[PDB]
């Protein structure tokens, strides 16, 4: 979930 | 020098990391195997960025993104230490501020681990391994990760190709002197993944001794399928 | 088109051995694990013989023959058995006469370690993997082994590219619709690296529970 | 050994 957290994270 | 791909598999680069070590405190296994688990943890999230400018990366379903990282993230973390100590010799950088001897892998248990990483480090020296090509089997052996949890494969293997493509590419754009320079690079990856899996091994015993604090992005990568 | 050195592997390409179980003693999972440790082990005998028929291999040095054997041969083992079961579906072709599908995986508590390895059956039948790939990349995986103990450096790369150069030639010769198809092929040598040591180390723990006989060969190169 | 003795013995197919 933190990695699912930090793909769904941005730019 | 340049591949359309590979430039965007540079973004990353350079890279600069810091142990930090605390010299108020004698060094203990404890301390050096804690001092890599943050290396690893906070090098994930580089890891992590870096493979979200993989063209067609971002495009795979999360799922897969998640199946390809958690196949591969090991082999990654350690091609990486890899390519920072390729200058040294004997000696790998974990961090520029924390490069381990023998005595220092012996003091931490890890004698036989970096050794293996030492192996993969002799043949890249060897075949003089540049920037270009260190960042782009990075992205072939998170694309190549054998994963068995892949939602769409067709897509996974349409980006293998084209990072196998840019490969060659580079190879016959920059080493036409070796014709074969390519194959000799992806013949690297099955010590990579060996070496991986016994790292992972390693440190997964590591995590169930419960001796080594280690932070949750670290966790959930050691955890994982 | 010809290649010298395809031509050579194909050739030395040795033929069936047998599990030969006793069908006296009961079904379970220890007349599993021993059948297919006497099959490896004799399996071992015809590897070692065969070895010696790849182009360059003898020219090494004894010790060198004896690492890259050393390194390799489960993964030898395994793709011989990955081969063996390109024709079947979800069972593995240990032997002609011991074929195991999921059930009898399960039985003999092999279930995880022969999905990796029907997931490597599964990749060659999705390549369309031909028998003169198969035996150059047997050959290949044989002297890629990695062994740390290896004296002539020089000469081992000189055979790994020997065999790479054939491998080229003949994907270059026969498959000229896929420029990469050489490339895809070496891609596929991690997971059996992985795959040959889940094995290694399964059957190593089985060697540590003592209830599993094992033949002098199989033994050593397990030991090592 | 055995593995050497068997490399220095000839193949009996
Ligand atoms: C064995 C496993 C637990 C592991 C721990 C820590 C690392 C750290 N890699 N750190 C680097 O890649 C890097 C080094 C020095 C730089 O300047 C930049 C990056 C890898 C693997």
């Amino acid at each position: 979930s933190l990695l699912l957290h930090l793909l769904k994270s941005q730019t | 020098p340049y591949n359309k791909i590979v430039s965007h598999l540079l973004v990353a680069e350079p890279e600069k990391i810091y142990a930090m070590p605390d010299p108020t405190v004698p060094d203990s296994d404890i301390k050096a195997l804690t001092t890599l688990c943050d290396l690893a943890d906070r090098e994930l999230v580089v890891i992590i960025g870096w493979a979200k400018h993989i063209p067609g990366f971002s495009t795979l379903s999360l799922a897969d993104q998640m199946s390809l990282l958690q196949s591969a993230w090991m082999e990654i973390l350690i091609l990486g230490v890899v390519y920072r100590s390729l200058s040294f010799e004997d000696e790998l950088v974990y961090a520029d501020d924390y490069i381990m001897d023998e005595d220092q892998s012996k003091l931490a248990g890890l004698l036989d681990l970096n050794n293996a990483i030492l192996q993969l480090v002799k043949k890249y020296k060897s075949m003089k391994l540049e920037k270009e090509e260190f960042v782009t089997l990075k992205a072939i052996a998170l694309a190549n990760s054998d994963s068995m949890h892949i939602e769409d494969v067709e897509a996974v293997q349409k980006l293998q190709d084209v990072l196998h493509e840019a490969l060659q590419d580079y190879e016959a754009g920059q080493h036409m002197e070796d014709p074969r320079r390519a194959g000799k690079m992806l013949m690297t990856l099955p010590l990579l993944r060996q070496t991986s899996t016994k790292a992972v091994q390693h440190f997964y015993n590591i995590k169930l001794e419960g001796k080594v604090p280690m932070h949750k992005l670290f966790l959930e990568m050691l955890e994982a399928k």
